[PDB]
């Protein structure tokens, strides 16, 4: 509700990979209906002898009893399902789905940004994999700085040199070793005030 | 001793829409009539999970640099091994450590901590090194390094024994110290050691449980289902039905947001004790009875452990106490003698 | 941050008013003066439900609030305590370095402190020894540290180099050269000799 935006990363949207076709599918014989093609890997609308649901079938090692036909999870939710022409069993995994934040250095520097969708591989959507989701207008960077606006799982990003967003491993702070040795001490000569 | 705290909690995020009307563009239209609930909830989580990342950085993130151990470990008989990082490890954790850490989609997510644990075992070893090589003074100002006999000296005289006494027993005391640090390794591979931490992980668990379940009800519907309420009745009475499950929803979901505010302020408390257990117990000698554990404090090492801390606690403690006679002061020729520094006491003659 | 979240939770309980809760209408007026007191009553019992759970939330949020707010203030309070009125051998309780003092400043709803602090800045190596032979008898520092430069031996306060020699004065006896590990062989100079030769 601001014309303008300070420094640092925002929770926009909400990003929802939507269904490709819908899957229909009932046994060898005749279930009151026409039965489709089955289609793997990919988010379909699929019903199974009227179990009706939206997600990815996968292949599954999962071992249903031979009078088992679907399968549930602790949340009681379809987790699995046997598909009524061939005896196989389908996992089901909900479309991918995550919250889409903007990150942005503050308006008065500049209009560009990046984006990250989080918990999302970005082959389903300058992009960058990463623990926290997947980063895209950010350039990753080898070299590591101070941590400017926090993204997640150790990395952060910034607006730098022509200008650009990078995105980086923060760096925890200058590396300096202490000469230890059994008869050494150091003593001050001289002290600050420090307010 | 060893004493375990709480630093931060995971950084749960749900998408109320995805929640209560999961694909149901009416049951959205629906949620609209009521207000910007989804966007206080929201807001309250972020603001929760944004707190976590600053939780841990207070309690870490108390040493300006990263400060590295010797390569040569000759620190006056005292070993280090069981709390310094392995070099072998791919992952730098200290074998307590290691013992440390050894012991569902309805629009619900956990976001990754901004430090990784790794980091965090980063920030650990700097502060040990830091301690070992330089007492307390890294804490204060620039690290200024000391012989580590020298520095449990200094630490005898904070607890007023006379620090000839560790000179004189330095060996005994390297011995009884590592036997402790032993005993420690022993105790947490054996042991429940794990208390309030294990409860804070089981009550967030419980409370997503509860949430995750809380979908199957009615709260007085014809059906716990969206679509078969949306495919059986007219939109007439399908509004009336969808509007009891969004209410019954709602308020699930406000009860969870609420419940982790309080658990959210209950570990900020927590994890700024953490904090300044960390300023006042390793980066110096704490002069408060029993802030550090049982005994006079020597000094305190930290471990990190998942979502929390660990400090091992090193104190002093009296053992083998004998009767005197004693006098509050003393005759010479008229007048009265004082102990500038202890007591008179007498064996009997 | 706080002023900012007193604000937004006033601000949401303000817009909440505007929202419908499934009613025909956010106007109680307008309810009143379209419907007949049956279906009325109904509408305004779900506006009144909507209304009374915002007021809920509203005030539990502010209990939260509170609570943590009374837990600032009660460390503010300690701060002013044993920072202010005294000085505080807590590490880092009053900022970075050995605490010298404080002082307190007013700000809208909440209080600064100006923390003044001693840190030590140019340090420098030296030579260092757990104790001193003299005469077959160990001597510790009664306070400091043996340092030496590489040819001499004082003893000097630990948080700022101010070499003195080591004399029966700065130190103290105990026990003999064959216990202490690390000892080093060096005088103890003793103030009386000179004056009982003169």
């Amino acid at each position: 509700k601001s014309f303008t935006v300070e420094k640092g990363i925002y929770q926009t949207s909400n990003f929802r990979v939507q269904p490709t076709e819908s899957i229909v599918r009932f046994p060898n014989g005749s279930g009151s209906g026409s039965s489709t093609n089955l289609v793997k890997n990919k988010c379909v609308n699929f019903n199974f002898n009227g179990l009706t649901g939206t997600g990815v079938l996968t292949e599954s090692n999962k071992k249903f009893l031979p009078f088992q036909q679907f399968g549930r999870d602790i949340a009681d939710t379809t987790d699995a399902v046997r598909d009524p022409q061939t005896l196989e069993i389908l996992d089901i995994t909900p479309c991918s789905f995550g919250g889409v934040s903007v990150i942005t250095p503050g308006t008065n520097t500049s209009n560009q940004v990046a984006v990250l969708y989080q918990d999302v591989n970005c082959t389903e959507v300058n992009v960058f994999q990463t623990r926290a989701g997947c980063l895209i207008g950010a350039e990753h960077v080898n070299n590591s700085y101070e941590c400017d606006i926090p993204i997640g799982a150790g990395i952060c990003a910034s607006y730098q040199t022509s200008q650009s967003i990078i995105a980086y491993t923060m760096s925890l702070g200058a590396e300096n070793s202490v000469a230890y040795s059994n008869n050494s001490i150091a003593i001050p000569t001289n002290f600050t005030i420090s307010v | 001793t060893t004493e375990i705290l709480p630093v931060s909690m995971t950084k749960t995020s749900v998408d109320c829409t995805m929640y209560i009307c999961g694909d149901s563009t009416e049951c959205s239209n629906l949620l609209l009539q009521y207000g910007s609930f989804c966007t206080q909830l929201n807001r309250a989580l972020t603001g929760i999970a944004v707190e976590q990342d600053k939780n841990t950085q207070e309690v870490f993130a108390q040493v300006k640099q990263i400060y590295k151990t010797p390569p040569i470990k000759d620190f006056g008989g005292f070993n280090f091994s069981q709390i310094l990082p392995d070099p072998s490890k791919p992952s730098k954790r200290s074998p307590i450590e290691d013992l440390l850490f050894n012991k569902k989609f309805n629009g619900l997510t956990v976001l990754p901590p901004l430090l990784t644990d790794e980091m965090i075992a980063q920030y650990t070893s700097a502060l040990l090194a830091g301690t070992i090589t330089s007492g307390w003074t890294f804490g204060a100002g620039p690290a200024l390094q000391i012989p580590f006999p020298m520095q449990m000296a200094y630490r005898f005289n904070g607890i007023g024994v006379t620090q000839n006494v560790l000179y004189e027993n330095q060996k005994l005391i390297a011995n009884q110290f590592n036997s402790a640090i032993g005993k420690i390794q022993d105790s947490l591979s054996s042991t429940s050691a794990l208390g309030k931490l294990q409860d804070v992980v089981n009550q967030n668990a419980q409370a997503l449980n509860t949430l995750v379940k809380q979908l199957s009800s009615n709260f007085g519907a014809i059906s716990s289902v969206l679509n078969d309420i949306l495919s059986r009745l007219d939109p007439p009475e399908a509004e009336v039905q969808i509007d009891r499950l969004i209410t019954g929803r709602l308020q699930s979901l406000q009860t969870y947001v609420t419940q982790q505010l309080i658990r959210a302020a209950e570990i900020r408390a927590s994890a700024n004790l953490a904090a300044t257990k960390m300023s006042e117990c390793v980066l110096g000698q704490s002069k408060r009875v029993d802030f550090c554990g049982k005994g006079y404090h020597l000094m305190s090492f930290p471990q990190s452990a998942p979502h929390g801390v660990v400090f091992l606690h090193v104190t002093y403690v009296p053992a083998q106490e004998k009767n005197f006679t004693t006098a509050p002061a003393i005759c010479h020729d008229g007048k009265a003698h004082f102990p500038r520094e202890g007591v008179f006491v007498s064996n009997g003659t | 941050d706080v002023v900012n979240q007193n604000a937004q939770a006033l601000n949401t309980l303000v817009k909440q008013l505007s929202s419908n809760f499934g009613a025909i209408s956010s106007v109680l007026n307008d309810i009143l003066s379209r419907l007949d007191p049956p279906e009325a009553e109904v509408q305004i019992d779900r506006l009144i439900t909507g209304r009374l759970q915002s007021l809920q939330t509203y005030v539990t949020q502010q209990l939260i609030r509170a609570a943590e707010i009374r837990a600032s203030a009660n460390l503010a309070a300690t701060k002013m305590s044993e920072c202010v009125l005294g000085q505080s051998k807590r590490v880092d309780f009053c900022g970075k370095g050995y605490h010298l003092m404080s002082f307190p400043q007013s700000a809208p709803h909440g209080v600064v402190f100006l923390h003044v602090t001693y840190v030590p800045a140019q340090e420098k190596n030296f030579t260092t020894a757990p104790a001193i032979c003299h005469d077959g008898k160990a001597h510790f520092p009664r306070e400091g540290v043996f340092v030496s430069n590489g040819t001499h031996w004082f003893v000097t306060q630990r948080n700022f180099y101010e070499p003195q020699i080591i004399t029966t004065d700065n130190t103290f006896v105990s026990g003999n050269c064959d216990v202490v590990i690390g000892i080093v062989n060096n005088t103890v100079y003793d103030p009386l000799q000179p004056e009982l030769d003169s």
